[PDB]
């Protein structure tokens, strides 16, 4: 349940946790940060960041409004989109699209691939988990657990919901790993 | 260093 996922982002009932710090790799050579990190080239560079994908991308006040010449030559490879951190979205609609780029990224050997958002902490976290999800063949509680032991994370229920459906296509498929 | 940051509640 959506419940059985806010209990494991929770501290009891009730208290999720903001992020302590702008940026964190939650998995080896993923991290998800937010917006200055991105907007803050040398250190992409000193964190070796190879890839960048705004999931939150746009000119509102939910949104970074960079864009692929903005990452142009600095040599960083690019990749938007345009998501809404509320619980109408179907940020699921770009699972494929973002774990296709998140493959690459990591197929260079020094690849290093940076997801994020505003805060780091829903579109961002969001795709990430999905990627281990059929990637990794990890269950959704698994991947939650790791990339939130990584950094203080909290998707809306949307958000939430939409991974568990991922892990019935997928448990149903035989596609988990138990 | 570590700064509390923000934001989601997810209704």
């Amino acid at each position: 349940s959506v419940q059985d996922l806010n209990d494991l982002l929770s501290d009891g009932s009730g208290c999720y946790s903001l992020p302590s710090q702008p940026c964190n790799e939650v998995t080896p050579r993923i991290y998800v940060g937010n917006a200055s990190v991105a907007q803050d080239i040398p250190k992409l560079q000193k964190l070796g960041i190879t890839h960048v994908l705004n999931a939150a991308e746009g000119r509102s006040f939910m949104h970074v409004n960079t864009n692929a010449n903005f990452y142009k030559d600095s040599g960083i490879t690019y990749l938007g989109i345009k998501a809404n951190d509320t619980q109408e979205f179907n940020l699921s609609a770009y699972f494929e699209r973002a774990a296709d780029f998140i493959d690459q990224a990591l197929a260079q050997k020094n690849g290093r691939v940076l997801v994020h958002s505003r805060e780091g902490y829903s579109r961002s976290p969001t795709l990430v988990i999905a990627y281990l999800m059929m990637r990794q063949k990890m269950d959704v509680k698994s991947a939650l657990s790791i990339v939130r032991q990584n950094r203080e994370i909290g998707p809306n229920d949307g958000f939430l919901a939409q991974l568990c459906q991922l892990n019935d296509r997928l448990a149903k498929e035989g596609k988990l790993k138990p | 260093d570590d700064e509390a940051t923000g934001y989601v509640a997810t209704r």
